[PDB]
């Protein structure tokens, strides 16, 4: 604006409406905010291994669904060049891919809590039916 | 037909891989080779 669901193979049809412009921003903020934390100087040796991970989806089969659906690495892995990786700056002692998978889990952990709401309950039906069909009562037990 | 010669009948072994098909990570080491004789000749049964 600024610029269908399946489960359990049922179908619905989204109504959601954007009667403005503010909230539409105050959330692309956070998106793109949260995207911007994540690149680091320890990501572009993952970068040098989508030529890698492009045979490794067609050696395997658990990967080669993986890099249908990644419309950018199914893309880069056959169009973009990288030269090797300069020398890390006191390469002797530290370790930049622990930093730039530590600092990522982080940004992961917040963006469902930020983009959406949390959980608050689960279901625990310790005696009662198993699954619940729209309009019964659930046992839950708060988190 | 002395202005279009030939010297002598050879020997070819094209190699190749299979098509799109029958293609994986594995069946690409799997080369298929075929022969065709240059300028040769086929006969009818041999008159010997």
């Amino acid at each position: 604006r600024t610029a269908v669901i399946c489960y359990n193979g049922r179908r619905y049809e989204l109504e959601t409406n954007l009667q403005h412009r503010d909230g539409s921003d105050a959330a692309i903020r956070t998106l793109v905010l949260n995207l911007m934390f994540s690149i680091n100087e320890g990501c572009l040796l993952l970068l040098a291994l989508i030529p890698t991970l492009l045979v490794q989806g067609a050696h395997d089969g658990y990967v080669n669904l993986l890099i249908q659906t990644a419309n950018c690495v199914r893309e880069t892995g056959q169009l973009i060049n990288i030269p090797p990786m300069p020398r890390i700056q006191d390469g002797h002692r530290r370790f930049p891919i622990y930093e730039t998978i530590s600092s990522w889990i982080s940004t992961s952990s917040r963006l469902g809590d930020t983009l959406g709401t949390r959980a608050i309950l689960r279901v625990c039906v310790f005696d009662g039916p198993s699954t619940v069909h729209p309009g019964d009562r659930t046992a839950v037990i708060q988190v | 037909l002395m202005g279009d010669m030939a010297e002598r009948t050879t020997a070819i072994l094209v190699s190749s891989a299979p098509d799109a098909g029958a293609a994986t990570a594995t069946t690409r080491n799997m080369r298929i080779y075929d022969g065709a004789l240059y300028h040769g000749l086929i006969m009818m049964a041999y008159q010997a």
